[PDB]
RNA sequence: GUCGACGUACUUCAUAGGAUCA
RNA sequence: CAAAGUCUUUGGGUUCUGGGGGGAGUAUGGUCGCAAGGCUAAAGACGGAAGGGCACCACCAGGAGUGGAGCCUGCGGCUUACACGCGCGCUACACUGACGGAGCCAGCGAGUCUAACCUUGGCCGAGAGGUCUUGGUAAUCUUGUGAAACUCCGUCGUGCUGGGGAUAGAGCAUUGUAAUUAUUGCUCUUCAACGAGGAAUUCCUAGUAAGCGCAAGUCAUCAGCUUGCGUUGAUUACGUCCCUGCCCUUUGUACACACCGCCCGUCGCUAGUACC
């Protein structure tokens, strides 16, 4: 369901979106910024060194971008994300473990960056709609009828898992090639106050020492 | 594993039993 | 537009179908699938026979990922239209309008089934499953009952509908005689419609009328000029001969005082095959 | 025969109305 | 409602009927009922061309590198109740250096009631470490966290020395029940490699690369790490499409003024007609 956070601009505007890290990042994960980067369209990425974060983030709101991303890292790869929509919307805090990457692999093709498909997979819960709403909203508006680039959410047992495949409509079927990182995503966090507050609405935390959570997905 | 298939295993019992004491009482 | 949403006479419907591993069901006017994957499980192969290509692609999407995704065709159009496959039995759910067709299709098939389940309104099922003598005795059960063998399962009561409608329903299972007998069809609905006309009244009464004296009339003609045999003299046209002809067939099998809809099957083939001996036909 | 019409036995659906306060 | 009345609870005569309504159901040791069948057999699509924008997955210039050493550390061999393959960091490889003293500019927050936190001072002990107290339940006390690089002179001469401390041993505090498996901290002593690192190699266009310190570990990851906080602070590009790859059109199709005035090839759908 769209929400108020995206009902006046959630098919009206296609996105862009503006890629950085915490403070020094080692150079893989530099690397990893990259390639989040180049899969993203309308990806322009800047560097933070030295930056005051309500000064970073209000300086890159008047210049208007529709959604931040920013990273961390575990002495030199990644293991948290999140996503701060700038028009007062909900920051998620993710945990993401795992990671292929196309400079470790080989040179499989290009990631021609064009406006992708979108795949959300196994979503029922309202929190994974605020999930599918908050993340369909930053790919770009209008594929074409025969877009070949694939992105794939998949939502099975709490982890989301994200791939990139592209497809040629052979002879019987659809043929398909692995791109882009593939993903253990998971989240613990939705704050409704953009993360320059630092004390706003949480939507939502993850309680970690309840014992059902064994069990139960979705708190 | 184990706690998933004991939770199937703990529905379908309850369940069943359940059903057989609707399956004697209004004939 | 009515959904059986009752989840317990689904599958009573089903397993008195008595489906065995190597049979092709039809299944007409499936629905939102609530009834077929029953169906799926228990068939090789299973042909449904739509109209509502809304419930097709609604249909069609509720089998992907599962293991039967295979085992199902689905034909679109009008029933009443297809060329049916080979299927060996059938089910049927679908609005009423066509509970009449539907059965006689069924009975005229090459190679027909083996054991249908149909669901049908309540007093229309009553007219099938009625014998000789009953109130509800009509044309429609003296042929289902020659052709076929119509047995009620259950009262599917109006309760289970939504939304509810006002007439009970039945479940019935019809299962055709094999082989189908040797007597014709036309001149058994023909007969049957002449005598059934005015279903108590006795069957000389039926043979009154001067529209039916002028369609034996005609046939008895084309009848003698098909063995080319000319004409006598009759003192009105030709039906005088037929009359009195008429006359001695329900004075020798006695069958022209009786009640048409009090005389069972066996006097219906004596009465018709009188009238073959003498020289009528009726189609 | 998951048959019909009864005869017994039982189950279930329909309960809120005014007055003041927030 | 002139009967549906007969002054509060009831008698003028007489015939008949009811034992509880409406909508759905279920069961049955009960009563009456209710079939047919025994020979018959389906299987529009495909290749090419040109026209405009894009990229530290492109060009140009370098900055910082890693890959050398040493040490910690994330995925890969083999073993227990140790000869290893892929990667991330820090420290140095010395005179812009190294040690002795002088001066010094922050911000982030954190902190204790029936507990002892965060603290100030005086004290003594080289130090490590022990002394009682207020300040603070919070701008108040830490706290101006007097931080580190930084600046001056002093010492030293390129020396693998005083750079360098991996490496050990001993003593000291210091816990804790014990440190024992140098848990930690001081002190002394030991003084390895490291003489700038090939093949390759990533990131990068300004408060940027780079270098320095302080704070907190707030339900996920994190402890020789992480995330904040601030400090100092630059060079070259701010241009191009040559290669690489990405996007837009082939009616410019969209309405004066300045341009021109068929997308191309292959198999298609169908029509026609000479032919057998």
């Amino acid at each position: 369901q769209v929400d108020d956070e995206y009902a006046a601009t959630s098919g009206i505007m296609d996105p862009r979106i503006i890629v950085t890290t915490s403070r020094d990042p080692s150079t893989r994960l530099s690397q990893f910024a990259k390639e989040i980067k180049l899969l993203f369209p309308n990806a322009v990425r800047l560097n933070r060194g030295n930056y005051v974060m309500p000064n970073l983030v209000d300086a890159c709101k008047k210049s208007g971008t529709t959604d931040l991303v920013v990273l961390h890292e575990h002495r030199g790869v990644p293991t948290s994300l999140t996503i701060s929509h700038f028009p007062h919307g909900p920051t998620a805090q993710f945990s993401l473990h795992n990671v292929v990457m196309r400079h470790d692999i080989i040179n499989a093709g290009n990631q021609s960056e064009v406006n992708p498909h979108l795949i959300f997979d196994n979503f029922t819960t309202a929190l994974g709609k605020r999930v599918v709403c908050i993340l369909k909203h930053l790919f770009n508006a209008g594929p074409k009828k025969d877009s070949e680039r694939v992105i794939t959410f998949a939502n099975r047992g709490d982890f989301i898992s994200v791939r990139q495949h592209v497809y040629v409509r052979t002879r019987e079927g659809v043929e398909i090639a692995e791109v882009g990182p593939r993903f253990e995503m998971r989240l613990f966090e939705l704050r409704l106050g953009t993360l320059e507050n630092k004390d706003a609405d949480v939507e939502w935390q993850l309680r970690r020492f309840i014992r059902t959570a064994n069990k139960k997905d979705y708190l | 594993f184990e706690a998933r298939q004991r939770i199937e295993e703990k529905n379908k019992e309850s369940s069943d039993y359940h059903a057989k004491m609707a399956h004697i009482v209004n004939t | 537009q009515h959904i059986l949403k009752n989840p317990l006479v689904a599958q009573g419907i089903v397993d008195k179908a008595q489906i065995r591993p190597s049979d092709v069901v039809l299944e007409v006017g499936p629905g939102t699938g609530n009834l077929t994957v029953r169906i799926l499980e228990q068939a090789k192969n299973v042909v449904a026979v739509e109209m509502d290509p809304r419930m097709a692609a609604e249909l069609t999407k509720r089998v992907r990922g599962t293991p039967v995704e295979k085992k199902l065709e689905i034909m679109l159009g009008d029933f009443m239209k297809t060329e049916l496959p080979y299927f060996d039995i059938c089910i049927s759910n679908t609005p009423y309008q066509i509970s009449s067709p539907l059965v006689f299709k069924l009975i005229n098939q090459p190679r027909p089934p083996r054991v249908s389940i149909l669901m049908f309104q309540r007093e229309f099922a009553l007219r099938l499953l009625a014998r000789p003598g009953d109130s509800l005795y009509c044309r429609l059960s003296a042929n289902v009952q020659m052709w076929a063998n119509v047995t009620h399962i259950m009262k599917v009561g109006k309760n289970n509908f939504r939304p509810p409608p006002q007439v009970e329903s039945s479940v019935v299972r019809l299962e055709i005689k094999n082989p189908r007998p040797q007597v014709d069809y036309n001149e058994w609905d023909g007969l049957l419609r002449i005598v059934f006309v005015r279903k108590n009244r006795t069957i000389s009464a039926g043979f009154k009328s001067t529209t039916v004296m002028d369609i034996l009339e005609k046939n008895y003609k084309t009848f003698l000029a098909m063995n080319n045999e000319m004409v006598d003299d009759t003192k009105g046209s030709m039906h005088d001969v037929v009359k009195e002809k008429i006359d001695t067939v329900l004075k020798e099998t006695d069958l022209g005082d009786k009640r048409a809809g009090k005389c069972d099957q066996n006097d219906f083939l004596r009465l018709l095959y009188a009238f073959h001996q003498v020289g009528i036909h009726f189609s």
